[PDB]
C-alpha cells in the first residue's frame, strides 16, 4: 500500500507531511511527496521519494516586496490550481489514499484528482485559525477589508474572494476530466473532514468547527548536531538561540540584530540560524555562533532560551523540549501561537515583529526567569499527542473502509 | 499565490 502526500509550502509543511510518512513507513505503508523543489534535501534525508511541483526557492517573494500586478498575481493563482492536475495523476499512480497538507487552492486541485481517481482524501492545517468558525480571525496571510475585525465577516469575505480567484480554474479543469464543477470552492479543499494537525493544549480546535485534532505531526529527530556546534555548545554557558525559519526580509535581520545585543546585554551566549536569506551575526567574537540547518529536538534541549517567529512547528518542538520562548510574530498563525505562548506562562509573545533593544530586553528578563523554565518544563509534558499516530490510523481507516 | 508573501 501507498500513501501519497501533496505538500504546498514552506518547510514547515514539508515537516507536517515528512512526520506523517515516518509513521506510515513504521506501519509498513510506503509514500510519494509531490512538494516544492526546495523540500528536496529533506525529503532525501528521510527516503520519501519526491515528485516536484511548484517553483524554486530562488523564485520565493520575500516579505517587503511589492506585491506582483494583478495580471501576474492572477497567473500564480491559476498556476497554483494548474499543477496539481498536470503532476497530481501520475503522482498518485499505486496509491491507496492522498493526503494534503498547506496552500488551499493547491488542495482543491489535489482533492479533484483523488476524486477522479476515487481515492480517499485529507487536508490538515497546522492551526486553529486556518479553521472558519466566529471564535477565531482567519490567519494573517492576506490584506483583509480596510476597518474590518469582525469575525464571522473575515470568514464570510475570505472565503468569497477565494471561491471568485481559484473557482474559474478550479472548476475548468475538473471539467476537462470530466468532473463536474465544485459551487462550495473554498469548502472542498478542506476535504469531508479537515484534520487539525496541532497539540490540543498548545492549540486547541475551538468550537462549533467540524474538524479532527489529530495532535502535532511530528517524528523523532535522531539527527545529531553538526560536531563544531557541539563544541560551541560544550565550550560555554547555556546560549540563547535566535531562528525566524522560513521568514524573509529586512525586518528579521534587524530583529537579529537586536536580538544579539540584548543577549549579551544579559550575559548570554547567541547561536543564530541563517535561514534561507542568510542573517548574519554582529561581528566574529567567540561568544556568538552561526548555525544553517540543525536538528531542533535537539538543540532547543540545550539552550537556555529560543527566540523565533512563532509558526507552528518550531513552537510545537520547543514547546516539547520545555525550553522558554521569546516570539516574535510577523504573520499568518504566528500572533496565535505567540499568544498561546503567553497563555501558558512558557514565555513571552513580543508585541509585534520590530523589537527595540528596550521590548526585546524586557520580554528576555522574562524568558530568562527560572519562573519560566519551571513552567515550560511542566507544559513540556503536556503536549505529548502523537498527531501522526492519530492521522496514519484515520487514513488506513479510510482506505480499509 | 503560490511564491511566498505576505502582502
Ligand atoms: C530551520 C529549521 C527548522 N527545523 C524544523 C523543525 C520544525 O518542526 C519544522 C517546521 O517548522 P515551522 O516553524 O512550522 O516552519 P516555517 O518556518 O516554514 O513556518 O522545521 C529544524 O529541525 N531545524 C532547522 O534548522
Ligand atoms: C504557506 O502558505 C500557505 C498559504 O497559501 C499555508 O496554507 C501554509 O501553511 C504556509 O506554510
Ligand atoms: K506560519
Amino acid at each position: 500500500m501507498r500513501v501519497l502526500l501533496s505538500v504546498c509550502g514552506t518547510r514547515g509543511d514539508v515537516e507536517i507531511g515528512v512526520a506523517l510518512a515516518d509513521r506510515l513507513k513504521a506501519l509498513g505503508v510506503q509514500t510519494r511527496m509531490c512538494a516544492p523543489p526546495a523540500a528536496e534535501e529533506r525529503l532525501a534525508e528521510v527516503g520519501v521519494p519526491h515528485v516536484p511541483v511548484g517553483l524554486p526557492q530562488h523564485m520565493m517573494l520575500q516579505e517587503g516586496m511589492p506585491p506582483p500586478p494583478p495580471e501576474e498575481e492572477q497567473r500564480l493563482a491559476a498556476m497554483t490550481v494548474e499543477m496539481q492536475f498536470d503532476a497530481v495523476p501520475g503522482a498518485a499512480e499505486g496509491c491507496a489514499a492522498v493526503v494534503a497538507v498547506g496552500d488551499l487552492a493547491a488542495a482543491t486541485g489535489v482533492r479533484s484528482v483523488a476524486e477522479k481517481l476515487g481515492l480517499p482524501f485529507f487536508y490538515s492545517v497546522p492551526s486553529p485559525v486556518y479553521l472558519a468558525s466566529p471564535h477565531l480571525p482567519p490567519a494573517y496571510d492576506e490584506p483583509t477589508t480596510p476597518g474590518v475585525t469582525d469575525i464571522r465577516v473575515l470568514w464570510e469575505e475570505r472565503a468569497a474572494r477565494f471561491a471568485d480567484r481559484y473557482g474559474p480554474t478550479l472548476n475548468r479543469r475538473r471539467a476537462e476530466i470530466g468532473l463536474p464543477p465544485v459551487e462550495d470552492v473554498f469548502g472542498y479543499g478542506h476535504g469531508e473532514r479537515p484534520l487539525l494537525a496541532a497539540d490540543p493544549v498548545l492549540a486547541p480546535l475551538q468550537p462549533d468547527v467540524d474538524a479532527v485534532q489529530t495532535g502535532a505531526w511530528l517524528l523523532s529527530d535522531e539527527r545529531p548536531l553538526p560536531p563544531e556546534l557541539e563544541a560551541f555548545l560544550a565550550a560555554g554557558s547555556p546560549p540563547v538561540h535566535i531562528g525566524f525559519g522560513s521568514s524573509s526580509g529586512r525586518g528579521i535581520a534587524d530583529a537579529a540584530k537586536v536580538a544579539v545585543e540584548a543577549i549579551r546585554a544579559q550575559g548570554r551566549r547567541v547561536i543564530l540560524s541563517r535561514g534561507w536569506t542568510e542573517l548574519v551575526l554582529p561581528d566574529d567574537r567567540d561568544d556568538c555562533f552561526a548555525i544553517d540547518e540543525v536538528n531542533f529536538q535537539a538543540l532547543f534541549r540545550r539552550v537556555a532560551a529560543v527566540i523565533h517567529h512563532g509558526s507552528a512547528g518550531t513552537e510545537h518542538v520547543a514547546t516539547r523540549a520545555g525550553v522558554p520562548q521569546l516570539v516574535i510574530p510577523r504573520n499568518t498563525d504566528q500572533p496565535y501561537f505567540a499568544g498561546r505562548v503567553a497563555a501558558l506562562g512558557i514565555g513571552v509573545a513580543h508585541d509585534g515583529p520590530t523589537p527595540t533593544f528596550e521590548s526585546l530586553s524586557a520580554a528576555l528578563t522574562t524568558v530568562l526567569a527560572p519562573e519560566t523554565r519551571a513552567r515550560a518544563e511542566a507544559v513540556a509534558g503536556m503536549v505529548l499527542t502523537d498527531g501522526a499516530a492519530a492521522a496514519a490510523d484515520l487514513v488506513l481507516a479510510a482506505v480499509g473502509r | 499565490x503560490x511564491n511566498x508573501x505576505y502582502x
